[PDB]
């Protein structure tokens, strides 16, 4: 609910280039600057001879820079032979960082075999830990043709674990069996050779290949990492989704020898169950839970007919083994409700991570909706609590497809908050939403005493019936805010007399039914409270002492004094910021 | 005078942080207050033999010789039998996770000679399984002693079983010893005050509602965190007169402390060497060098 | 609070210089034109081996200590002249000649751990150790539970305390013994622990390496060639705290005041002239910037009202020593 909507950061690639279509965050070493990582997977380069070979660009929070993974053109393997094809790649089509390390990938980068002239889309990826820039294609091997990992495209998705371990993803492998590769980053560098098509590593982990009836799964069509099997070793999490005979499926691998552990399954012909995945603790048990897309999942409407809505299935860990699995449904037809879902980290600093969930495709005109739901001790809000909308119309071709890629879990500006990037491929388009300071206000109301006397002068004056309003308030966040928060509060007595009315109270002093003070309250510290006297107007001077004198208390903030240096200006808890109200009554008899 | 002046104000913003308060609570008696908690606080000063905040304690007393703790047990003279109810720990403690440490005290009368003591757990509610060992000594005034069963005490918490127990017997030579004495209320305290009670120490529940290289090395800390750092002889020292190891991961701390605190470490590991001296080479062990965690103090 | 630099890591270095020549009692590194280029042999190979392997369990501590191991006498001599093996207890014997040539002085000899070989024993074991009392009688020492370990396993057991007083006597023979644990009350006894043993019948050209890895005792000692609160340093002042004087808070009810002290002093290193004399009190972490901090702390039991009254117990209050690190 605390994103910030008003001033969000607009960085834009190269037009036609796909600009947006994976994006990550970057934190080098020590203390220093955050960045942007941008997947253009169309993007003309000056690579010689390549025509969009794609790229993947760091942009600064405000220009952009392209990050130099590879200047050279197709190698040749003998005269008139070339080796490799690089031109229409899609270089950058999924961009994960680990600290101060980029990894990028060419799914659809084409390789020539070794052995005769083919043309085969083994997928390869650039690796860079700072200065050094390595090339990674742990299927371009000697398993040649759609058999082996000629189809395999390595590096249609990726992911980092916590040991410095790569998990990579190769639906076409062993007849789009598919595959997943793991291994160690001490060993990708370190056995990395120019001259040497096709390395072999020792640490390798893979799934190999099995019966026929498995081909056509697409296993590795998505991946996330999280530890389910209660060791501490990160484990692999991938989406099937036409396993099961397009019921879609999950398998989840463990990140140590390769072998099974769980497995989720659809529960609709062709929904596309597993088209994205995620691993997030979000009920606050430290352990990793398993979130699962079907864009395609359609639901039965209030009429009987049919509605593609999209559906994510949320799968609660427990130490027990189980897993307590729950179904949330899209809102918009044909929007693809759950293409991608980005874990935020608490994006509200409340104690339980939250998440996001896009619909690509929904909205007005088809631009794009992000959904933020925040998570709870029972589990997952189905409700969502902020409302991301797409400003971009579409020109020609694809879809804006605003929220298609998206990535979360990271506080880019110190801010105290993880904030959110958000990919529009089809516009060429990467915003930025900054998390709003979330202020928790606690107001207070007493009013003593609760039955005026018609004649009771007790408080000084040239004496009339009299009363204390004591009103107290108190005001604290979580974050990285200022002590000093501005507060201006208005009272207004017997407001329940509309304007034009016959009014009945107004301030001792003030000699006005309204009272304003502008007050600086601390966070922190204790509660600032405030007294005040207010009085009843004479008998003869209204006849009317039926009506309830309702007094009401309301209160603001002024925001601008409150605002950051970026100015991100904070904004209140969702369920409690209302004004509060009480009443005294005349009685009789 | 002015040096001892500001470790004060840390002190009151640190009593304070323990308690998660932020202010100190808002009478009777005009005498001394209950001996029933001062029974405690003399039990917690008593000490003959990550996680700052505070522990709130509490304590249970055991069963009497009543209470169908004798149609088991009773008559063998080599050993002493314990038991609680679990209807009153589940009280003091309501979930499991807030117990943070749980140690077992008794009384000891016998001050002459020496014995060596088993403690046991009960299971089954007749067979019994190892715990720990504590040799004793012949202190000539009654002395105060302690197990840590924490570990023993926080799975009895999640389990419904509403009786357990423990069981104090002495060596087994593969012959009985060290209870000497058939009435097993001479060598302990038996059916009499300051009996031998469970100490515990949890964190309540309005509070609930130091990580090493596995941690420091993952991620980028801005605060106190240990920073790699590979040492070479040849390279970093210029020392080619050891042989093993050539170069070693000793590693540091950097970082800031605050609410003057520093970056230190808390755990160290040895490191052996190899080398020469004349002719004699010499296997030799230096004492704490690779920095493993680092604390704040 | 100034930029800070990579620097740091070389502020280590040179404190890593000075420190390791501290602890080997060295002012400058030894002649290696007197040490043959080449010959690394595999007896002390397997005492680094040994050491690198860490089995999970003042000033003369902060020195270095020279590590030497002894091996056990095989069962071809003495120890099958009594008892042999059963499965009741296992026997394990050493000399003395090479103990007391080890470390000729009982004194030198800082720890001494016995390290043994566990093969695959699966669910759950007990062990207790013993040790030999003149010669008919043993006294018990320590004992482990075990767990389910699938691959070989090293243990360690120290037994400092017996290695000390077997050093003083001219005892020429000892030796331990591992039998099981005894459920006693009720009389049961048997052993199933399998370690690296002789197993009595293996032959052959290969029979001469199974005597390897065979129990052996690690010793830590400190050579002979070694042998031998105002305010000035870092040191702990006296500091006592009342609560009604230096807080003036009533609600707290017992104690009514504490010694809480505190660590006032400078901690510098690499100083002119040189120092590489005080280097056990100056730097002995060798970190790039020492600090005057606590080393041992103790808590607190307090006593306080809210109706129910609560006695919990703070965590690191009294500052009892003070270090640099
Ligand atoms: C979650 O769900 C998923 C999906 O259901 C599940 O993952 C699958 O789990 C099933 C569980 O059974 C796995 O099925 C197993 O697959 C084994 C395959 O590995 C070997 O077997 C190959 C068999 O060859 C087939 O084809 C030939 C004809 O070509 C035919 O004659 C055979 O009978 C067989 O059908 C074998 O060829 C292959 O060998 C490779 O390498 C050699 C060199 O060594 C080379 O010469 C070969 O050419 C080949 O390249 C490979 O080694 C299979 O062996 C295994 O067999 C068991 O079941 C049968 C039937 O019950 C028994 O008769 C047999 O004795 C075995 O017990 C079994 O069928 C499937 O592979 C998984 N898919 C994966 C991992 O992608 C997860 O397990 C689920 N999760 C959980 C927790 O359950
Ligand atoms: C005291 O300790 C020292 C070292 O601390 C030791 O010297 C080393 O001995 C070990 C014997 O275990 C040697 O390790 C072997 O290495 C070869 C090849 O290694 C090459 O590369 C290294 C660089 O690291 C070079 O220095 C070296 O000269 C070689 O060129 C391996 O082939 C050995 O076997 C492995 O493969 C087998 C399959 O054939 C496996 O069955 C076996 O498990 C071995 O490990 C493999 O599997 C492991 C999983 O279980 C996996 O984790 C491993 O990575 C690997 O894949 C063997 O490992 C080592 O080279 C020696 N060091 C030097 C510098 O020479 C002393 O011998 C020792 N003294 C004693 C015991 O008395
Ligand atoms: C590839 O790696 C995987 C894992 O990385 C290996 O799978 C392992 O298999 C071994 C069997 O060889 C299992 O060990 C057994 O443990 C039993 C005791 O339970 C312990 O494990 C629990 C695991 O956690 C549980 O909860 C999670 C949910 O979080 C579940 O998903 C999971 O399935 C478990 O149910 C711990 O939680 C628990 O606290 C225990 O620590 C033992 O009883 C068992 O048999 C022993 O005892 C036998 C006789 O009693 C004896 O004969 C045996 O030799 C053995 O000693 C065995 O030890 C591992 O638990 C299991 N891993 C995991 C993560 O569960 C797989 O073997 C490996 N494959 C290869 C080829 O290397
Ligand atoms: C629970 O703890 C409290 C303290 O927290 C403890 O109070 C102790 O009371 C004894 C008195 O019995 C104090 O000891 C006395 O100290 C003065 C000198 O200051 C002596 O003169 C006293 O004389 C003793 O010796 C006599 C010999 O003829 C005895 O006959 C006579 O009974 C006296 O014991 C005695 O030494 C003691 O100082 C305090 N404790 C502290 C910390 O000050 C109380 O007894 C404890 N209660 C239980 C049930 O454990
Ligand atoms: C006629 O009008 C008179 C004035 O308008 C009324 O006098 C009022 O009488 C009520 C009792 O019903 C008083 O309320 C009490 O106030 C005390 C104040 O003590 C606190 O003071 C400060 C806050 O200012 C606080 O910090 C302290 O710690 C004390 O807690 C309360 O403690 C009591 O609970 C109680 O509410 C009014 O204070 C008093 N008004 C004035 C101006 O003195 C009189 O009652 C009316 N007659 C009727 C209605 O018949
Ligand atoms: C990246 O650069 C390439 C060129 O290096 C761009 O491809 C160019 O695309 C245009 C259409 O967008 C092609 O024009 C076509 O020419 C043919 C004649 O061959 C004509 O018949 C068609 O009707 C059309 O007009 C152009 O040929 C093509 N260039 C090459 C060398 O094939 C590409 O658009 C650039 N992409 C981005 C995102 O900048
Ligand atoms: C004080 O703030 C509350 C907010 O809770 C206002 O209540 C709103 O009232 C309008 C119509 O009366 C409703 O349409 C809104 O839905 C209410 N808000 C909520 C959050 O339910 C109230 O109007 C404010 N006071 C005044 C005088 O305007
Ligand atoms: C308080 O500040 C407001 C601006 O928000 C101003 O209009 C008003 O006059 C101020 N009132 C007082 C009493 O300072
Ligand atoms: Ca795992
Ligand atoms: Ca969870
Ligand atoms: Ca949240
Ligand atoms: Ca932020």
């Amino acid at each position: 609910f605390n994103l910030d909507v008003d001033s969000p950061a607009e960085y834009s690639g190269p037009e036609g280039s796909y600009f947006g279509f994976a994006v990550d965050f970057f934190v080098p070493s020590a203390s220093s600057r955050m960045f942007l990582l941008v997947g253009a997977p169309k993007a003309n380069t000056t690579q010689p001879g390549i025509v969009e070979g794609g790229q993947v660009l760091k942009c600064d929070w405000r220009r952009c820079q392209p990050i130099e993974f590879d200047a050279t053109g197709n190698r040749d393997y003998a005269k008139d032979d070339p080796l490799e094809f690089k031109s229409h790649q899609w270089f950058g089509a999924s961009v994960r960082s680990k600290q101060d390390k980029i990894l990028a990938c060419a799914p659809l980068y084409h390789w020539r075999t070794e052995m005769k002239q083919e043309r085969e889309p083994v997928g390869t990826c650039f690796l860079q830990d700072g200065t050094k820039t390595v090339e990674y294609a742990p299927c371009r091997s000697q398993d040649i043709d759609a058999d082996g990992q000629g189809f395999c495209q390595g590096g249609f998705s990726i992911d980092f674990t916590k040991a410095d371990r790569v998990l990579l993803g190769g639906p076409g492998s062993f007849y789009w069996q598919g595959q997943l590769i793991s291994d160690q980053v001490a060993e990708i560098v370190s056995k990395y050779d120019p001259n040497v098509y096709s390395i072999k590593y020792n640490n390798q982990l893979a799934t190999r290949t099995a019966q026929a009836i498995f081909d056509d799964s697409y296993l590795g069509y998505s991946v996330a990492v999280g530890d389910f099997n209660g060791d501490g070793i990160d484990d692999f999490v991938s989406g099937v989704p036409r396993a099961a005979r397009t019921l879609g499926m999950v398998y989840i691998y463990d990140g140590k020898n390769m072998s099974s552990l769980y497995n989720f399954t659809g529960e609709q012909m062709a929904a596309y169950f597993g088209f994205s995945v995620a691993a997030t603790d979000i009920n606050g048990d430290d352990y990793a839970d398993v979130f699962i897309g079907a864009p395609l999942f359609m639901d039965r409407g209030s009429d009987g007919k049919l509605q593609e809505v999209g559906q994510v299935s949320v799968s609660l860990q427990r130490a027990s083994g189980d897993f307590q699995t729950t179904k949330l449904n899209g809102f918009e037809v044909f929007a693809r409700f759950g293409s991608a879902i980005a874990p935020l980290g608490d994006l509200d600093q409340d104690g339980f991570n939250d998440i996001a969930i896009a619909a690509p495709y929904g909205g007005e005109d088809k631009k794009g909706i992000v959904y933020i739901f925040n998570g709870r001790s029972t589990g997952l809000n189905a409700v969502p609590s902020q409302i991301l909308e797409g400003q971009w119309a579409a020109r020609s071709g694809c879809p804006p497809s605003f929220g298609y890629s998206m990535k979360g879990a990271t506080d880019i500006d110190k801010n105290g908050y993880p904030d959110l990037i958000v990919g529009a491929f089809g516009v060429d388009r990467a915003i930025l939403y900054r998390a709003r300071p979330v202020i928790t206000v606690n107001a207070g109301l007493e009013v003593y005493p609760s039955i005026l006397n018609q004649d009771n002068k007790t408080c000084s004056l040239p004496k009339v019936s009299c009363f204390n309003v004591r009103f107290c308030l108190k005001a604290d966040g979580k974050g990285v805010l200022p002590r000093k928060l501005n507060f201006q509060v208005e009272l207004l007595l017997d407001k329940l007399k509309q304007k034009g009315a016959i009014r009945r109270a107004l301030f001792l002093y003030s000699r006005s039914p309204s009272h304003s003070k502008n007050m600086t309250i601390s966070r922190g510290g204790l509660m600032q409270c405030e007294e005040l006297i207010a009085y009843l107007r004479d008998e003869s001077e209204f006849r009317d002492k039926l009506t309830p004198i309702t007094i009401f208390m309301e209160y603001r903030l002024d925001y601008r004094t409150a605002a950051d240096t970026t100015g991100l200006q904070p904004i209140l808890n969702q369920f409690t910021p209302a004004n509060i109200s009480r009443q005294a009554h005349i009685l009789l008899d | 005078e002015l040096v001892k002046r500001k470790r004060i104000e840390a002190i009151r913003g640190q009593i304070l942080s323990k308690l998660r308060l932020a202010s100190p609570p808002s009478e009777v008696p005009p005498g001394p207050l209950p001996e029933a908690v001062l029974a405690l606080y003399n039990s917690t000063r008593d000490r003959v033999a990550a996680d700052y905040y505070a522990k709130e304690v509490t304590r249970v007393l055991m069963v009497e010789t009543h209470n169908e703790i004798y149609d088991k047990f009773k008559q063998s003279t080599h050993s002493i039998y314990m038991f609680f109810q679990t209807s009153e720990l589940r009280e003091a403690v309501p979930e499991p996770v807030l117990l943070s440490r749980a140690e077992l005290r008794l009384l000891r009368l016998k001050l002459k000679v020496e014995q060596h003591v088993e403690l046991y757990q009960k299971y089954s509610q007749n067979s019994w399984r190892y715990l720990s060992n504590r040799l004793l000594a012949p202190s000539d005034s009654p002395e105060w002693l302690s197990f840590d069963v924490t570990g023993v005490v926080r799975q009895w918490l999640s389990r419904g079983g509403e009786i357990e127990g423990f069981r104090l017997s002495a060596h087994c030579s593969c012959d009985i010893n060290g209870f000497t004495t058939g009435r097993r209320g001479d060598l302990a305290t038996i059916h009499g005050m300051n009996r031998p009670f469970l100490l515990l120490m949890a964190t309540p529940l309005e509070r609930a509602q130091a990580l090493d290289t596995n941690y420091c090395f993952s991620s980028t800390e801005k605060n106190c965190c240990v920073r790699q750092l590979y040492i070479d002889f040849r390279k970093d020292l210029g020392w080619k007169w050891i042989h093993e190891p050539k170069g070693y991961h000793a590693n540091f701390c950097l970082g800031p402390c605050p609410y003057a605190p520093c970056c230190v470490p808390q755990a160290l590991e040895p490191l052996p060497i190899v080398y020469y001296v004349g002719r004699k080479p010499k296997v030799e062990q230096l004492s704490n060098m690779i920095v493993r965690s680092c604390k704040c103090s």
